[PDB]
């Protein structure tokens, strides 16, 4: 029983290492994005920087992206 | 042109395609969503009928 | 139409009418109103209750 | 030709309209307002305005929270008795002091729509007060009937 | 070490060590949950996209968030201070946030939050009944839903058709099982924003916030009337 | 948040130190923590004070 | 006990008090208020019955507050005496946390009795 | 008298009447989707769509005096509809204590508790009623005897308050009897050979009527005073009237009024008596009474349109030969049809819009082209009726009467 | 299956019943004499145990009350000199895996009565359980309540209950365990 508490203990401080230390990084978003539009041109066309406004830098990856 | 035709159909009649990470959904009309209740679900309609036409009771 | 048979349980609550077509049927003396037993494919020859009257035994032209 | 019983805090208002009761019930479109037409439209007619006293804050919260006859409701009735006026109540579960007593009272569909017009501006021409004296007030309601429910 | 701006300000990514994203301070000096504060001279908080969940719509990219630093916003469903703190901080002093909500177990961390800071003031009803906070406060500039009820988009259509003034912002996080289990989110969250533009709001956008939450959306849309 | 802590941890709750050593080697883990000063843990004499 | 949100009928806890009996035969449940909240703070447990019967509740309603913190699903059952007997010790038993395994014989009932008690949340 | 004709993959299981007295008509119904909708009756279109908020809706109920609805849902969830807020005005009230298997059926006992039969083979009773401490959660469970080789699903629950019973029918075939209070069996009748689809009974519950898909409708009675004072049904008659199935059985009983209603997989109807049941007389109705018609004729070119739903078909005689027809899929729902005499100018019209179509004889076929009239494409139509080779009269949904290619005045009537 | 006794309550003319007990919740009465099929009676659960309670009305007329016991715990009571009905249901206190029900202090189908005016009302009612533990009810006053507490709830044997019989005075009961 005293070495299956060393084992515990040990187990536990990994346990907050782990919780408290993926507190502190950013990971990237996979979410499915949909946009609602009119009638069929809207749809049709390339929804034309309407919230990418450059298509080379901040367009494809959402954590932030810009309005210059 | 016979090989295709319901291709183009549901091709130019379909909606909410993919641009790029993104996908432009339509949204519909007042006009049909005022008209008609909304579709059945075919998923529990094909339940409930082919339960009611299972092999066990030998229909003819 | 044609009865071939009539049994009456140990109270007169119910009687049995077994026609010759086949049928029986349990009329309910203090109010006349009526049940019907099909079985029987054809006459229906022969009928009797039990003592408390809730079984009904019936023979016919098969040998059943 | 009509009246209209909006809160705050225990500083009721029943607002009068600038058109008929009719007009005040039946149309509602016309408003639109950036300024000037809910200036234009509204008239304040009483303010039974109490001050920052817990008792009677607490008690017309709790008045608001249920049925609305309280001691304001009735100083409302007492200063707008002329021809037993029409009333735009704001909730439709204060029945009994919306027809109790000489009011022809009306809530329904549009009285929302004129209340969304008279709530987005209260503070700009309603009382002499200022946007963050408003919500100084509604916060220390809300403190109060926070800690009145919520037991400490 | 460095802190770059958002789209919307009182928004920011502290880059460096951990290129994590953060809010402002209106709480001077302390943290109220043990978030992470960095100093860059001026104090900030990390927000948490699993912790929160606005902070997961913004990390999936939320462009017209209508929480923006010169408004008003109604939450319907923090429960405590954890999101409403960082909305605060994101409206900063010129506004104001009415935190509504109805279990009163987390409503007193929720009023002691709101003791510290004057921006967020708190209701202790429940958010079917706008009524009964009829005299407390009325429009809104962009309401915030976060309520796990199953009818919440009655439950928003109310308080934005009591409280909420035209042409202003709509957000709505929607959870798949509290509507409808063992069918997938792609139909219950059609469903929903097929349910909510039955009233005068237009969807905008959803998004699915799928590192963050399981079977979760955040249906942005603006109030017509 | 003391509320929702075990019983053991109302035991052990003032020995932290000796209790962290006593588990990162694998010792004896003490008994009394803050509670010792109890007045029914000084009616008490021997191992039931411990009990 | 009205605050003993949510409450079995009487299938569910049957099949609550099965699936504690078979797990109390494969040594798999913690038996007791703070042997409970001790697997709730390590995270191994599967899910938390508890009882509607102790005369303080609130010797009990505090596990839940941190049940809905790490998101494990629990559930109350209207006898500790009835829980005593099912997890197999001689005296009532006012909470019991079925432990986690993924080797386990039973696997598949304590899934299946989890995923009905998470339908009532 | 009316019909109120839905679209393309519409359909509707369940449909429910509501009087409270003193205030109109109101009918819900659910399809096969997770809303309830609620149909005005003047005009024939939905008035409203409720979604509830829990699944797809399997059955609906009206509790006893009408002011609730309910609706038992796929993921095993029963969900309360206020409907007392004036008719139009839906609120959702509670969603009663979850389940794991659908509830396919739905009654009421009064306005307090709820029987719900599931796909599970289970019954349960929920308690609906509010200011109680158990309200919303299922009070008990009962369980059918099972099929030995599939599945057991009960199909229909009905309450029979003169005694205090819950009569079942499951997908064996049996039918069971079930003291409500001590929730259990009293008895079991092995009846039908396959599902018992619908089971209703009478006002004074002296017989309950039960029929399914092997298409026989079983007379179960208690109408003996030995019967009513012993509390025994007996199995006592058996009728074959119906084709191929009966999912609809109703009942009616007044003082010049007592019958029993059934409809099924064959597309009629049939009225028997309600007390006279094993012994009177039956109508089989006939399988369309055209009140509303799909076929009109032209004398010139001797032609005939034809529409069913969504398309319209044109065949001359000769023989015969089928010239033309038109399956507008821009269209959802069809409705009423008229042909110009010269035979230029169809229009087709439903109660959203109408659309008006110029023909051309080419020879062994047609040419069919639209016309645009945005008036028309907007407007609502019953019946047109061409006055002129280019006038029509165009009665709207909403008791317009126009005068196209304007108005006539209409007086009102007493209400 | 048990053998009992039953009375025709329009004669006087008694008869021996056996009661099968069957899957679902079923008990099937039949006549021990010709093997007719007289009733049945289901409870709602599974079905683990049941015994034969009587209790006199008159001079020479008994009533035949069938307890029945689902696994769980819950206990039905019917009559069966009328048709097989319910007249009682009620909750055994704690108990969830429950083996074996037993009556005794009067006339149980283990100590018979040789004739019909010796019939004798039971006094007591012993449910026991899968962990050994034994519930025990009077029902002297546990006729009433319909959620009645034990007299005593016995735990000395630890596994599971497989007989328990009392002794026709009924002054023991006998637990045992196979």
């Amino acid at each position: 029983t005293q070495d299956s508490n060393y084992v515990r203990t040990l187990r536990q401080i990994e346990l907050k290492k782990l919780e408290k230390g993926a507190k502190q990084l950013m990971f990237k978003s996979s979410g499915n994005h949909t946009i609602f539009v009119d009638s069929r041109e809207k749809m049709n066309e390339f929804t034309p920087e309407k919230f990418f406004n450059t298509t080379s830098e901040m367009v494809n990856r959402s954590e932030n992206r810009l309005t210059k | 042109i016979k090989t295709k035709k319901r291709k183009t159909l549901k091709n130019l009649r379909k909606d909410s395609v993919k641009r790029g990470k993104f996908r432009v959904q339509l949204l519909s009309t007042t006009q049909d969503s005022k008209t008609l209740p909304p579709k059945k679900e075919s998923s529990i309609i094909r339940s409930k009928d082919r339960w009611l036409n299972r092999k066990a009771l030998n229909k003819g | 139409r044609y009865v071939s048979s009539m049994a009456i349980d140990n109270m007169g609550q119910q009687l049995a009418v077994g026609f010759a077509s086949g049928v029986i049927s349990i009329v309910s003396l203090a109010d006349l109103q009526i049940r019907l037993l099909k079985w029987h494919i054809d006459s229906v020859l022969s009928l009797s209750f039990s003592h408390d009257g809730s079984y009904l035994l019936s023979g016919g032209w098969e040998k059943v | 030709y009509v009246l209209t019983e909006t809160s705050a805090g225990y500083a009721l208002l029943k607002a009068s309209d600038k058109k008929i009761y009719k007009s005040s019930s039946l149309i509602q479109d016309l408003d639109s307002s950036d300024k000037v037409l809910k200036e234009f439209k509204i008239a304040a007619f009483s303010k039974f305005n109490s001050a920052a006293n817990a008792l009677e804050e607490a008690n017309s919260i709790i008045e608001g929270k249920v049925s609305s006859q309280l001691e304001k409701l009735l100083e409302e009735i007492k200063k707008d008795k002329k021809s037993t006026l029409i009333v735009s109540e704001t909730k439709l579960a204060n029945a009994i002091n919306k027809l109790g007593l000489n009011f022809n009272v009306v809530s329904d569909a549009v009285t929302l729509d004129i209340y969304r017009a008279i709530k987005e501006y209260l503070p700009e021409l309603l009382p002499g007060m200022s946007d963050n004296d408003l919500s100084k007030m509604s916060l220390g309601l809300a403190h109060s009937i926070g800690r009145h429910k919520l037991k400490f | 070490v460095v802190i770059e701006p958002h789209r919307h300000a009182g928004v920011y990514i502290a880059r460096g060590k951990e290129d994590l994203l953060v809010t402002k301070n209106m709480a001077p000096g302390e943290s109220v949950y043990g978030e992470k504060r960095i100093s860059v001279k001026v104090e900030y908080r990390v927000w948490n996209p699993f912790r929160s969940k606005l902070a997961a719509g913004i990390m999936g990219g939320l462009d017209e968030l209508f929480i923006a630093p010169g408004k008003k916003v109604l939450y319907l469903g923090a429960a405590s201070g954890t999101s409403v703190s960082h909305v605060s901080d994101v409206v900063g002093p010129e506004g104001v946030v009415y935190a509504v909500e109805f279990s009163h177990r987390p409503g007193r961390e929720l009023i002691s939050m709101a003791k510290k800071r004057p921006n967020i003031i708190p209701i202790i009803e429940d958010a079917r009944h706008p009524q009964k906070y009829r005299m407390l406060i009325g429009m809104v500039d962009c309401v915030f839903a976060d309520v796990a009820q199953p009818d919440q988009a009655r439950i928003i259509a109310l308080n934005s058709h009591m409280f909420l003034k035209d042409q202003g912002g709509v957000v709505i996080s929607i959870k798949a099982n509290c509507i409808d289990s063992t069918v997938d989110a792609e139909t219950v969250f059609a469903r929903e924003v097929q349910k909510l533009r039955e009233e005068r709001i237009k969807p905008l956008e959803q998004l699915t916030l799928e590192p963050y939450e399981r079977d979760h959306c955040i249906v942005v849309g603006r109030y017509m009337r | 948040s003391l509320a929702k802590s075990p019983a053991s941890t109302i035991q052990i709750l003032g020995a932290e130190k000796a209790l962290f050593r006593a588990l990162k080697t694998k010792h004896d883990t003490p008994k009394y923590g803050l509670l010792y000063h109890a007045s029914l843990v000084g009616q008490a004499t021997g191992k039931n004070k411990g009990k | 006990n009205p605050k003993a949100f949510p409450l079995a009928d009487a299938a569910l806890t049957q099949q609550i008090l099965d699936v504690v009996q078979q797990a109390a035969n494969l040594r798999q449940l913690k038996k007791g208020a703070n042997e409970a909240t001790k697997t709730l703070n390590r995270g191994i447990s599967e899910f938390i019955i508890m009882a509607a019967d102790c005369e303080p509740i609130e010797i009990l309603l505090h596990l839940p507050l941190l049940c809905e913190d790490k998101n494990v699903p629990y559930v109350f059952v209207p006898s500790r005496v009835a829980l005593g007997r099912a997890c197999g010790v001689s005296r009532p038993v006012i909470a019991a946390s079925i432990t986690t395994n993924d080797a386990s014989a039973i696997k598949t009932q304590i899934y299946a009795v989890k995923d009905k008690i998470e339908t009532l949340l | 008298e009316m019909v109120i004709e839905g679209g393309k993959d519409r359909s509707i299981e369940g449909l429910c009447w509501s009087n409270v007295n003193g205030e109109s008509l109101r009918l819900f119904s659910i399809g096969g989707s997770t809303v309830v909708t609620e149909w005005d009756l003047a005009t024939g279109l939905p008035l409203r769509n409720y979604d509830c908020n829990s699944g797809v809706i399997w059955s609906i109920s009206i509790n006893d005096s009408q002011d609730k609805l309910s609706v038992g849902c796929d993921n095993g969830t029963v969900v309360l509809i206020d409907i007392s807020g004036g008719p139009g005005v839906l609120e959702h009230d509670t969603i009663l204590m979850r389940q794991e298997a659908r509830v396919l059926t739905l009654a009421w006992k009064k306005d307090d508790f709820v029987i719900g039969g599931c796909s599970d083979g289970r019954i349960r009773i929920w308690s609906a009623q509010k200011n109680d401490e158990n309200m919303g959660r299922l009070l008990h469970t009962m369980k059918v005897d099972k099929a030995k080789k599939e599945s057991t699903l009960v199909w229909s629950v009905i309450y029979l308050p003169r005694t205090d019973q819950i009569a079942s029918g499951d997908s064996t075939g049996s039918i069971k009897f079930w003291d409500f209070q001590f929730a259990t069996l009293n008895q079991s009748f092995k009846a039908h050979d396959a599902d018992v689809l619908c089971l209703t009974t009478d006002t004074d519950n002296n017989y309950v009527f039960s029929a399914g898909v092997d298409r026989k409708i079983f007379q179960f009675s208690q109408n003996t005073n030995k019967s009513q004072k012993n509390n025994r049904w007996v199995n006592s008659s058996n009728r074959l009237l119906h084709g191929n199935d009966i999912r609809a059985i109703c009942a009616y009983q007044s003082k010049g009024a007592d019958f029993l209603v059934s409809g099924g997989v064959e597309k009629t109807l049939v009225i028997n008596s309600l007390t006279s049941f094993s012994n009177g007389n039956y109508r089989k109705m006939p399988t369309v009474e055209p009140y509303s018609k799909n076929v009109l004729v032209n004398k010139e070119q001797r032609l005939v349109v034809s529409w069913s739903e969504s398309t319209v078909k044109i065949w001359t005689m000769g023989n015969y030969k089928l010239v033309c027809k038109l399956t507008l899929k821009d269209d959802q729902n069809i409705s009423t049809c008229s042909l110009s005499p010269d035979g230029q100018v169809l229009v087709v019209g439903r109660p959203s819009t109408t659309k008006v179509f110029h023909l051309q004889p080419v020879g062994n076929k047609l040419k069919v082209t639209k016309l645009d009239n945005d008036l028309l494409l907007r407007t609502s139509t019953k019946l047109v009726k061409f006055i002129d080779n280019s006038k029509i009269v165009i009665c709207s949904c909403e008791d317009d009467v126009f005068i196209v290619d304007q108005e006539v005045e209409l007086l009102e009537v007493t209400s | 299956f048990k053998v009992a006794h039953l009375q025709n309550s329009q004669t006087n003319s008694v008869h021996g019943i056996v009661l099968l007990q069957g899957n679902n919740g079923w008990i099937n009465i039949l006549h021990s004499t010709s093997g007719l099929w007289l009733m049945g009676c289901k409870i709602e659960g599974v079905i683990t145990d049941f015994c034969i309670d009587y209790q006199p009305i008159s001079r020479g007329k008994f009533r035949t009350i069938l307890i029945a016991v689902n696994a769980y715990g819950e206990v039905w009571e019917f009559d069966l000199n009328k048709n097989g009905h319910v007249i009682r249901r009620w909750k055994d206190q704690g108990g969830v895996g429950i083996t074996k029900i037993q009556v005794g202090g009067g006339t149980t189908t283990t100590c018979p009565a040789l004739q019909i005016s010796k019939i004798k009302q039971n006094r007591w009612l012993a449910v026991g359980s899968e962990s050994g533990f034994v519930n025990l009810y009077d029902r002297n006053n546990a006729m009433t309540s319909s959620t009645p507490t034990p007299v005593a709830a016995l735990d000395q044997l630890t596994t599971t209950i497989s007989n328990l019989q009392f002794s026709p005075d009924g002054q023991i009961l006998c637990m045992a365990s196979r």
